[PDB]
Parts: C-alpha cells; sequence; structure tokens
C-alpha cells in the first residue's frame, strides 16, 4: 500500500485537480520544475505515494489528465505547474461533451476510453506496489460524469483488488443553472454506488453558501469555490502523504469508514474557513477546532448533520497541539452530541494528528463523516431530476446517443432506494 | 534443556517481541551482537549458540507488511536475530480477519512453516511455541489463527502458549477489532493450551497512574508488558522449581482445556523519577497482587472464584516472609476458591532483582512479584467483547468486508455461539 | 400536413420557416402525440422570437398537453425568463395546475430559477397552492434548506 494513481477528467476535474497538485507540492516542497526545495525529512517520507522519481532529484506527479475538449488542455499548461505534468499523460479528444452524460459515456467518451487505459497500465505497472486510484470530476457535466464513470468501470474490472476513490462535485443551480445537470448527476450516482469504494461529496451548493454567507463574497467565482476544495482535498489526504497512524492506507480507511457497501458517500468538513489571501483566522484553539468541525456551516456538503446520525467519523488535526487536549475535546463532543452518533457501532470516531499544517495556517482540522444526513443532498438532486423527467424535457438529447429510457427510470429507482437505506439505519436502535 | 521457539505475528507481536528480547539479553548478560562473556544450560531454551559463540534467539518475526519488521532489521539489536527469520510480505490484512486467514495469509503461510521447521530441526528436545499477537489486527487475528492450525498438524504433541493483546479504545486502530477478536478466539480455542491476555486499557491506566505518563504510547506500554512477560517466562530461562516447562503451565493454571486464560498481576510498579522510594516489603507487594489496579486485564476477581493461583517472586525475598503473607491474605481477604480445588498457593522464588531497561519508565526494585491466577472473573473481559460484537453484527455492519475475502457469513454465527458457550463454561464453574 | 412541420420548425428555432408555414394555412394550434403545441416547444427550447410571432397568430397561450402542462409550466421549468414575461403579458394563467398538482411557481422554486420566482410572485402566484403531496413552494424551500428561496417567498 504505497503509490496512488491520480486521474482528473472534464473541466471541473482538471480545475480542482490542478489546484490539488499546486497545494500538495507546496506542502512537500516541490517547485514547478519538480526539484525538492523543502527543509523537512517528513516531506520525502511518503512522497512516493503521489509522485514518481525522475532521473535527477525531480519528482513527477502520478496524474492522468483526460477531457473531451482540447481547450482545457491549454488551461492546464497555462497553470504554474503545467510543466511538471507528464506530456505522455495528456489525453484530449476532438469535440467536447456539451453537458451530455450520454456523449461521454456511450459515444464520444467511449472512443477515448481505450487511450486512457493504456496510460493507466503504463503508470500502474511502474509502481512497486499499487494501492489504488483517485478521480476528480464533476457530476453535472458530460465528460467527468459520463466518461468519468465509464473509466471507473473499465479500470475496476482490470484492477478489482485495488481501491477506487472519487472526489465528485455535485451540481447546484446557485453556481450553474443548467437544467440537464440533475440528469447527468443522477445517472452518475447510479454508477458510483456500484463502482467506487470511497466518494467525497463536494457540493457546489455548500461551497456557494460558504463564500456568499460566511466569506461575505457577493459574487463568488470558481477560484473562490476551488479554494475550499483544494484545502479540503489536502486535508483528507494528509495521512496518505505523511508518517501517520489512524488509517495510513486507503483500504484500512475504507474498512473503518464503510459499514455498508452502498453507503460510501462521505461528507467533508473543514475549519477554519478563510478566503483567498485573506489570512484572517488566527486565534484558533483545539476546543474551537473540534466545535467548528461538527458544525453545519463548515460542511462541504449542503447537509445538516443535526438532521441525521453518524455511522463513522474520521478527524484529521494538523499543527502543533496537545494530544491530550485533542483527546479530551473529541470525547467531549461525542458525549455532548451523543444523540447524533449511532449506538450500534461502538467507538465509531477515529482521531488523527499531523505535525505539518497546511500553507498559511498553524491550526487546522479536516472532517470526514459518513452521516445519514447525506440523504438531503440526494433528495435535492432527485427532486430536480423528477421535475425534469416527468415532463420528458430534453430527453431526446440522451436517447439520440443510444440511451434507453429505462436507464433514467432505473437510475431514479436506485437513488430513491439509497435515500431509503440512509433513513433505514438513521431510525435503527440497538435495543 | 528443552528449547522454546517464540513466534511474533503482526505489528503488536513484533514490537512487543523486540522489547522482550532486549530485556532477555540484559537479564542473561547478552550483548546486542549476541556475545556473552565467560558466564560460568537454562538460558539455552531461548538462545541457540553458533560456532563463534554467538547467542541467537529462537524467534520468528512474521508480518504481512515490512514497515514494522524493517525497524528490527535496522534497530539496536539488528545483529542479534537471524535475517532469514524476519519474514515480511508486501500488503497487510487491512484490519480484516478474512484477509490474514484466507486470502493474503495463504501467500506466505508455507514460507513461515519452512522457516519454523529450520529452528525446530536445530532443537534437541523442542517442547512448544510462544505466540505473540494482537486480537484486533488482521494479521494478529487472521494469520495467527491460520498459523496455529498448521502447528497443530505438523507438531502434534508440542505445547502452544499465547501472549494476546486485548483491544482497548484508548489505543485502538479499527472499529472491527471486536469482530477479529471473536473470530480468532473461536478458531484458536482448541489449538492453544494456555493464553495470557494483555488488556491495553489496563496497561494504559497503569502507565498514567503509577508512572505518571499523561499520554502513554506503544513504547511505554510495550516496556511494561515486556517487564511482565519476563516474569512469566523467567522460570523457563532460569533455575527454579515452579513452572519449569510448558507442560507445567497447563498443570498448574488450566484445570480444563477451554478455560486456559490465566490472569496476571504484577507489583510493584514505581516511576523511575522516584529512585529514592522506600523498598516495599514482601507482604506489601503480595497484598498488591489482589488489587484490581495492578492486573493485566480489567476485571474484579472478588466477583469470581479461584481455580489456581501461582506466585513468582523476584529479588530479596525470604521464603518465611511469603508464608506469613499468605496466611494473612488467606484470612484477611475475600478469596474464594472453587469447591473442587485445593485452596493452596504455589510459590516460586528467584533471588535476583528484576532488570530494568535503560530508557524505561520503571525504577529499580529490590523485590517484585508476579501472580498468575485462573479466576472466573476474566469472563468479564469476554462479556465486554461479546457486547461490542453483538451491537454491530445485529445490523450486519462491516460484514461485507469479511465475506468479500473468502470468508463465509456463517462463520460469524458459529464463532459468536462458541463465545456464548465459553461464557457459560465460567458460570458453570463459579456461580 | 403542415401542422407537423410547424411543430418541428418551432423546436429547431427556424423563424423563417415558421412565418412561411403560417402563410400557407398551417395550424398554429396543432398538437403532437403528447399534446404539445408549437407554443410549447418554442417556450421549452427558448425561442423567444417564435413565441412572439405565435401569440400574434391565434396561439392558445393556456393550452395544456396530455399531462396538463401549459407553456408557462415548461418555460418556468427550463428557466426562460424572457419567455415567462411574454406569456404572462398575453394572459397566461400564472396559477395553472398540471396533473401532478404543480404550478409554475413550484417548478421555478424546485429548479432554483430565483428570478422567475420573483416575477411569478409579482404577477400573483399562489403561495398556498399545494401539489399532489401537499407541498407548497414555501414547503419545498424549507425541506431543501434553500434560504435564498425562502426569503424571496417572504415579502
Ligand atoms: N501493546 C501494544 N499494542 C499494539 C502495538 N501495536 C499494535 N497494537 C494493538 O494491536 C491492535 C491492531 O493490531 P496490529 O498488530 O496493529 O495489526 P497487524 O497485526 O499488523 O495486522 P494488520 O491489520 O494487517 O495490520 C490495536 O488494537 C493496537 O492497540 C504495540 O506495539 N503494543
Ligand atoms: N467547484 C467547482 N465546480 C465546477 C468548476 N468548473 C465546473 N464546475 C461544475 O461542474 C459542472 C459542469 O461540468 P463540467 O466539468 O464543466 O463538464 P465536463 O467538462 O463534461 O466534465 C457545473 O455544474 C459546475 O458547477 C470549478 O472550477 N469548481
Ligand atoms: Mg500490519
Amino acid at each position: 500500500m504505497r503509490e496512488i494513481v491520480h486521474i482528473q477528467a472534464g473541466q471541473c476535474g482538471n480545475q480542482i485537480g490542478a489546484k490539488f497538485w499546486e497545494v500538495i507540492s507546496d506542502e512537500h516542497g516541490i517547485d514547478p520544475t519538480g526539484s525538492y526545495h523543502g527543509d523537512s525529512d517528513l516531506q520525502l517520507e511518503r512522497i512516493n505515494v503521489y509522485y514518481n522519481e525522475a532521473t535527477g532529484n525531480k519528482y513527477v506527479p502520478r496524474a492522468i489528465l483526460v477531457d473531451l475538449e482540447p481547450g482545457t488542455m491549454d488551461s492546464v499548461r497555462s497553470g504554474p505547474f503545467g510543466q511538471i505534468f507528464r506530456p505522455d499523460n495528456f489525453v484530449f479528444g476532438q469535440s467536447g461533451a456539451g453537458n451530455n452524460w450520454a456523449k461521454g459515456h456511450y459515444t464520444e467518451g467511449a472512443e477515448l476510453v481505450d487511450s486512457v487505459l493504456d496510460v493507466v497500465r503504463k503508470e500502474s505497472e511502474s509502481c512497486d506496489c499499487l494501492q489504488g486510484f483517485q478521480l476528480t470530476h464533476s457530476l453535472g457535466g458530460g465528460t467527468g460524469s459520463g466518461m468519468g464513470t465509464l473509466l471507473i468501470s473499465k479500470i475496476r474490472e482490470e484492477y478489482p483488488d485495488r481501491i477506487m476513490n472519487t472526489f465528485s462535485v455535485m451540481p447546484s443551480p446557485k453556481v450553474s443553472d443548467t437544467v440537464v445537470e440533475p440528469y447527468n448527476a443522477t445517472l452518475s450516482v447510479h454508477q458510483l454506488v456500484e463502482n467506487t469504494d470511497e466518494t467525497y461529496c463536494i457540493d457546489n451548493e455548500a461551497l456557494y453558501d460558504i463564500c456568499f454567507r460566511t466569506l461575505k463574497l457577493t459574487t463568488p467565482t470558481y477560484g473562490d469555490l476551488n479554494h475550499l476544495v483544494s484545502a479540503t482535498m489536502s486535508g483528507v489526504t494528509t495521512c496518505l502523504r505523511f508518517p501517520g497512524q489512524l488509517n495510513a492506507d486507503l483500504r484500512k480507511l475504507a474498512v473503518n469508514m464503510v459499514p455498508f457497501p452502498r453507503l460510501h458517500f462521505f461528507m467533508p468538513g473543514f475549519a477554519p474557513l478563510t478566503s483567498r489571501g485573506s489570512q484572517q483566522y488566527r486565534a484558533l484553539t483545539v476546543p474551537e477546532l473540534t466545535q467548528q468541525m461538527f458544525d453545519s456551516k463548515n460542511m462541504m456538503a449542503a447537509c445538516d448533520p443535526r438532521h441525521g446520525r453518524y455511522l463513522t467519523v474520521a478527524a484529521i488535526f494538523r499543527g502543533r497541539m496537545s494530544m491530550k487536549e485533542v483527546d479530551e475535546q473529541m470525547l467531549n463532543v461525542q458525549n455532548k452530541n451523543s444523540s447524533y452518533f449511532v449506538e450500534w457501532i461502538p467507538n465509531n470516531v477515529k482521531t488523527a494528528v499531523c505535525d505539518i499544517p497546511p500553507r498559511g495556517l498553524k491550526m487546522s482540522a479536516t472532517f470526514i463523516g459518513n452521516s445519514t444526513a447525506i440523504q438531503e443532498l440526494f433528495k435535492r438532486i432527485s427532486e430536480q431530476f423528477t421535475a425534469m423527467f416527468r415532463r420528458k424535457a430534453f430527453l431526446h438529447w440522451y436517447t439520440g446517443e443510444g440511451m434507453d429510457e429505462m436507464e433514467f427510470t432505473e437510475a431514479e429507482s436506485n437513488m430513491n432506494d439509497l435515500v431509503s437505506e440512509y433513513q433505514q439505519y438513521q431510525d435503527a436502535t440497538a435495543d | 534443556m528443552r528449547e522454546c521457539i517464540s513466534i511474533h505475528v503482526g505489528q503488536a507481536g513484533v514490537q512487543i517481541g523486540n522489547a522482550c528480547w532486549e530485556l532477555y539479553c540484559l537479564e542473561h548478560g547478552i550483548q546486542p551482537d549476541g556475545q556473552m562473556p565467560s558466564d560460568k544450560d537454562s538460558f539455552n531454551t531461548f538462545f541457540s549458540e553458533t560456532g563463534a559463540g554467538k547467542h541467537v534467539p529462537r524467534a520468528v518475526f512474521v508480518d504481512l507488511e515490512p514497515t514494522v519488521i524493517d525497524e528490527v532489521r535496522t534497530g539496536t539489536y539488528r545483529q542479534l536475530f537471524h535475517p532469514e527469520q524476519l519474514i515480511t510480505g508486501k500488503e497487510d490484512a487491512a484490519n480484516n480477519y478474512a484477509r490474514g486467514h484466507y486470502t493474503i495469509g495463504k501467500e506466505i503461510i508455507d514460507l513461515v512453516l519452512d522457516r519454523i521447521r529450520k529452528l525446530a530441526d536445530q532443537c534437541t528436545g523442542l517442547q512448544g511455541f510462544l505466540v505473540f499477537h494482537s486480537f484486533g489486527g488482521g494479521t494478529g487475528s487472521g494469520f495467527t489463527s491460520l498459523l496455529m492450525e498448521r502447528l497443530s498438524v505438523d507438531y502434534g504433541k508440542k505445547s502452544k502458549l499465547e501472549f494476546s493483546i486485548y483491544p482497548a479504545p484508548q489505543v485502538s486502530t479499527a472499529v472491527v477489532e471486536p469482530y477479529n477478536s471473536i473470530l480468532t478466539t473461536h478458531t484458536t480455542l482448541e489449538h492453544s493450551d494456555c493464553a495470557f491476555m494483555v488488556d491495553n486499557e489496563a496497561i494504559y491506566d497503569i502507565c498514567r497512574r503509577n508512572l505518571d505518563i499523561e499520554r502513554p504510547t506503544y513504547t511505554n506500554l510495550n516496556r511494561l508488558i515486556s517487564q511482565i512477560v519476563s516474569s512469566i517466562t523467567a522460570s523457563l530461562r532460569f533455575d527454579g522449581a515452579l513452572n519449569v516447562d510448558l507442560t507445567e503451565f497447563q498443570t498448574n493454571l488450566v484445570p480444563y482445556p477451554r478455560i486456559h486464560f490465566p490472569l496476571a498481576t504484577y507489583a510493584p510498579v514505581i516511576s523511575a523519577e522516584k529512585a529514592y522510594h522506600e523498598q516495599l516489603s514482601v507482604a506489601e507487594i503480595t497484598n498488591a497482587c489482589f488489587e484490581p489496579a495492578n492486573q493485566m486485564v480489567k476485571c474484579d476477581p472478588r466477583h469470581g472464584k479461584y481455580m489456581a493461583c501461582c506466585l513468582l517472586y523476584r529479588g530479596d525475598v525470604v521464603p518465611k516472609d511469603v508464608n506469613a503473607a499468605i496466611a494473612t491474605i488467606k484470612t484477611k481477604r475475600s478469596i474464594q476458591f472453587v469447591d473442587w480445588c485445593p485452596t493452596g498457593f504455589k510459590v516460586g522464588i528467584n533471588y535476583q532483582p528484576p532488570t530494568v531497561v535503560p530508557g524505561g519508565d520503571l525504577a529499580k526494585v529490590q523485590r517484585a512479584v508476579c501472580m498468575l491466577s485462573n479466576t472466573t472473573a476474566i469472563a468479564e473481559a469476554w462479556a465486554r467483547l461479546d457486547h461490542k460484537f453483538d451491537l454491530m453484527y445485529a445490523k450486519r455492519a462491516f460484514v461485507h468486508w469479511y465475506v468479500g475475502e473468502g470468508m463465509e457469513e456463517g462463520e460469524f454465527s458459529e464463532a459468536r455461539e462458541d463465545m456464548a458457550a465459553l461464557e457459560k463454561d465460567y458460570e458453570e464453574v463459579g456461580v | 400536413d403542415l401542422g407537423k412541420k410547424l411543430l418541428e420548425a418551432a423546436r429547431a428555432g427556424q423563424d423563417d420557416e415558421v412565418r412561411i408555414l403560417m402563410a400557407n394555412g398551417a395550424d398554429v394550434n396543432a398538437t403532437d402525440a403528447s399534446g404539445l403545441t408549437p407554443l410549447h416547444l418554442a417556450a421549452t427550447y427558448g425561442h423567444l422570437e417564435i413565441v412572439e410571432v405565435l401569440l400574434k397568430h391565434g396561439a392558445d397561450v393556456n393550452a395544456i398537453d396530455i399531462m396538463g402542462s401549459t407553456p408557462l409550466h415548461l418555460a418556468a421549468l427550463i428557466g426562460h425568463l424572457e419567455i415567462v414575461e411574454v406569456l404572462l403579458k398575453h394572459g397566461a394563467d400564472v396559477n395553472a395546475v398540471d396533473t401532478w398538482g404543480d404550478t409554475p411557481l413550484h417548478l421555478a422554486a424546485i429548479m432554483g430559477h430565483l428570478e422567475i420566482v420573483e416575477v411569478l410572485l409579482k404577477h400573483g402566484a399562489d403561495v398556498n397552492a399545494q401539489d399532489k403531496f401537499g407541498k407548497t413552494a414555501f414547503d419545498i424551500s424549507i425541506d431543501n434548506g434553500n434560504e435564498d428561496l425562502a426569503e424571496i417567498l417572504q415579502k
């Protein structure tokens, strides 16, 4: 359990994926050219997890870049770290997807999926002991949703004993008012409940509400939204990149967080919440980090944890702090909010501490929760899906590419069964 | 002599074994390179000898991942062990009993036996094995249960003793640890002759109370555990008349084969910061053997009945003072033996004070005592474990991880039912 | 049959073809198999120019399909604000109810078309209108936790 292969698909996947490599490279002390400029041995302890060692003292990210539109390829190279990505790992098609889940999953993306698998095999065989894969994409678009789920199925049937992880961005009318996004999101969740082991739900509705109502950003931009994403993705992968305990690898994390195979959709949290270049938060202590981590205003998914029950909870603390104080505060919240944790899973809270905090901060805390309250996100997407599907609006866009109309009904039936499954264990007692 | 082979499985078994063999060398006077100066046999049960005068432990270190054993391959005593007896895989059992027993464990089980066979052929009169492992780990539970089955087939008349680590939420790593502890107990109950359980919570609380360690680590726990394991195996490595071989362990401590879980109590435990403490008398350390705070497993022997009780003293101990301590303890305390056992106390005395490891947390003492007793109160430890098992298994939580790795769901029921019968084995003896 | 050609011309947004077909006696109020008029398709696909020329040529602004969908239902669903204001300008029933109990206010609130919600309220949208499950537009904002939609419905 060491190396992890990164894959980013679509416009949103490459945007949040590029920010992920920009943030973690600054934490490990890697310049845009790949040379190590840090000053800590812990930065090179777990660097092989996400990087490949080149000829000299150069570290190349283990990332694969996919998209149907060639325009995003120019946007990645224009980034500050566009030169550290492998030119062999650039796979871009001719025409885009047009926010159509069927073009990326059945037609346009089905032709490009073979060229990506050849890059996956070439990257996976060079690893001494492959651990798994992580995918960054959106669910409202066409490539990251349509081809993203197709690439998962093709890779999983070739690497079945590995771990498949996804960072999925949920659509929201607050950010993109494209009415066919509930279509593409529902069809994608129908695939994620079958072909993924861990799925971090990054809801654009929550990212917009955090910037607008908390950060006082009247006109939030994608850069403002991705600032929350990159900070969250760096926190959830802290222990995959540093000498740690708790989980240390993807499978041990999945065993301790997934009590039921279909309930593998995580609710990310983060604290403190700062703007871009603001450097506002300062006097943040251990009791306050534990408080905000379990608050609804600090959740990256538009879901109130007070409305459901926690199945498993994983917390990752970063910075110089007291192990005794972190333990006293975590036990206090579990006793204060005992009604929000299921009683038939003893010791369902895992705590983590890392001595290396992220950039610009001294205290940090990342929240990973498997809560039944996540059904409020799936019921929000389902209601928008049903409102559109009952009028058959724009259904010819998908059937014209080869989809059968039953694929929408069976997708509508799965997420409704998924919501009923969350409500099932939310009302279950130990007796 | 009659040789003894110690087997260390998983991270918990390896790190505790590393601390034990460090203590064994300082007790026998063996340098880290295996050289022992002209000392004047009894110590040969644990140490073989080469033609150059090198004393090599009769130990095997097994783990499905190499991270922990690589510390032994480079540590202080790296030149002490045979390099071919440090066996490592590449992918651990991921805290899953099924991976360590059925899938991952099968890929290295044959190599471990051939390496154990090499030590067995070196012995002139092998009597049994000592197995160090944890209950919660996938390797400590799954691979250990697999190894114990193979040793019963190839070594029929050889004894097998366990030093098992009982899970405690303070220093636990997986939520499925109650599952693995029940699965490994049912499968090893018929293949083990005597098992000394170590409750991590008991050792954790002793370090905070007696040693003033605010947040004990694995280092603090293992040094205290090794100090107790030494007092149990001192009769096998030195001259004496009590528990001189593995067969006598069963005769003195185990009246019936299924109730082979003796309780260990140690005294005194004094912090190293109190180097000028007062030397406790024989009567003071003997009365401390009946307090629940000094026990290696959290339970109340006053609530149970005794079937056997052994006292292993070390240091400046006059036998006449022990008898006066037993006569007082016999009439003072509420110590109830079962109606079908003699109410006698077996006493063995080693007139050397215990050896402390440089860097440890214990102070030097002139006299110490370790009591080994078989009381029905240890069923309380199984009861707490069975409750955590029943809470999760009622909802079938985390079960898919086990059935996905060759294991069948029916094994969960037959293991739990065996624990219910084991719980009634203690009730039928002492009500 | 020029009625079928006018239906397809309103879908693809062919303004020139719509004007010529109407010149040859095409049924402006023709329906497809599901009861969709050329005004339905023009308002669904956001062809504002075709919606205007249809309303000036005898198009029924309050026509319903098999499932009771008015042109205002589909325009509020897809999110065409300019088309909603044109339909309301020609006497579209702001509180029309389809076979699911939904009003134009329900569909705009569900799909997050906040600007259209304000226009419907200013034209007299019934906030107490319940669907087949008793939920009003205000109930949908509370159940989904949409605070911006909730404050718009509170004025
Ligand atoms: N006392 C003590 N307990 C330990 C130590 N290391 C691990 N444990 C306990 O062992 C349990 C987990 O089992 P491990 O030994 O770590 O796992 P493993 O045997 O390597 O098997 P895997 O799951 O494949 O990693 C936890 O409850 C820990 O508390 C140690 O060094 N000392
Ligand atoms: N948070 C965030 N969301 C994005 C970003 N870019 C696009 N999205 C979302 O992704 C959806 C569009 O899908 P997209 O990835 O652009 O289509 P694709 O190219 O076919 O994968 C919209 O609902 C957007 O809200 C971004 O940079 N950040
Ligand atoms: Mg291990």
